[PDB]
């Protein structure tokens, strides 16, 4: 499900701004 | 058409109205950019009770006014630091700014002051904290709950617009909710006076415009976009884009095609697929009529827009509140020792703060 790929992704956590 | 006599006169003067409001607003901005003010508290006014949040140079403290018992946050910035990761000049604009606006829903910059080793902004205390933290735990707001903080947004960034401010960092780990169960904006450092265009690659992977990621020179529209995102994000769990990696990320950005959960009302997908538009000829917010394309919008129609500025409507969500002082709506962080040298670090630099 989409659910599921998120949790996949890693990137449920508090995100950083890049560089 | 689809407004009465009645209802196409109120429309028409509450617009105006926000007209007339924004060139008061504006005058007294400008005012206050041009005459800051400074130097209005010292350290040991304050007891340092937790901190609320880190970052790359500086953290976030609860403290208490020893004299008066009222709680603040104080922001605190090594200055070193600040010189080593390349933001001097984010870190005098945010202090500008803060100094500068006025609106119920972007915090309150109570003292600043500065000495040999740091920079300090003493600010309200927000004690619900991130709407982060409630989305992930809560999993997702309802479209009623999700609407009430995006009419926030939209009346913030109206706001900073008028004031030539681009935002550029919208995300739920960037908005705190008060004991009221409004939303607070905080961080500025991001944030630019821009009339036209600019350039910078900033913001986070989930939240940029696909024109950031093109590296193009953009515009508020980007700001617009990342509201679509928060949206998205409030009333699904999750944002429209997502992976493992950035590069991926930024591959669905630009590509024009976003996918919603079966439960999004078909209203809410017209607005999103209006601000998630890749093409900024058709992007709510950047078209003739401005913010009114959203605000007019049919997922908008249940808003009451001066009821929210004026925050007498009734939140969806209160947050747990033991009194204050109460910190349990943030996590916890390793606490570090407020070191204070007996060398002046970065004067110069700093001048202006
Ligand atoms: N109350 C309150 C309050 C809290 C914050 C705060 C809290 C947690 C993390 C953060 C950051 C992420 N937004 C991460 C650390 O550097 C600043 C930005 C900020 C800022 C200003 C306030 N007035
Ligand atoms: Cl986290």
């Amino acid at each position: 499900t989409t659910y599921a790929d998120f949790i996949a992704s890693g990137r449920t956590g508090r995100r950083n701004a890049i560089h | 058409g689809h407004m009465g006599n009645a209802a196409a006169a109120k429309k028409g003067s509450e617009q105006e109205s926000v007209k007339e409001f924004l060139a008061k607003a504006k005058e007294e901005f400008l005012k206050k950019w041009e005459s800051p003010s400074q130097n209005t508290a010292q350290l040991d006014h304050f007891d340092r009770i937790k901190t609320l949040g880190t970052g790359s140079f500086g953290r976030v403290m609860l403290v208490k006014h020893k004299e008066t018992g009222n709680h603040y946050a104080m922001k605190i910035l090594d200055k070193q630091k600040v010189v080593k990761l390349k933001q001097i000049e984010h870190t005098l604009n945010e202090k500008r700014i803060l100094q500068a606006v006025n609106f119920p829903f972007l915090v309150k910059l109570e003292f600043s002051f500065k000495d040999n080793s740091n920079l300090y902004m003493v600010m309200e205390y927000v004690p619900g904290g991130e709407m982060f933290s409630h989305l992930r735990r809560i999993g997702r707001f309802s479209e009623p709950h999700a609407r009430f903080y995006a009419a926030q947004i939209v009346l913030t960034f109206e706001y900073l617009h008028s004031l030539d401010l681009i935002y550029r960092d919208l995300k739920p780990e960037n908005l705190l909710i008060d004991q009221q169960g409004y939303i607070q904006v905080t961080d500025f450092g991001f944030a630019k006076r821009v009339k036209g265009r600019t350039w910078t690659l900033c913001g986070t992977p989930e939240y940029l415009a696909p024109e950031i990621i093109l590296s193009k020179g953009y515009n508020k529209a980007v700001d617009w976009w990342a509201l679509g995102v928060l949206i998205y994000e409030m009333a699904a769990g999750y944002p429209p884009f997502f992976a493992d990696q950035p590069i991926q990320i930024y591959e669905k950005i630009v590509s024009g095609k976003v996918r919603f959960p079966s439960h999004f009302s078909s209203d809410l997908k017209d607005l999103l697929r209006n601000l998630l538009q890749v093409d900024l000829t058709k992007r709510f917010g950047n078209l003739k009529n401005g913010v009114n394309d959203i605000k007019n919008h049919k997922w908008f129609a249940t808003t009451d827009w001066i009821a929210i500025y004026q925050r007498k409507v009734e939140a969806p969500f209160i947050p747990k509140f033991k009194g204050p002082g109460d910190t349990s709506n943030f996590d916890d962080y390793e606490e570090e020792e407020i070191r204070v040298s007996i060398n002046e670090k970065c004067g110069k630099e700093f001048t202006e703060f």
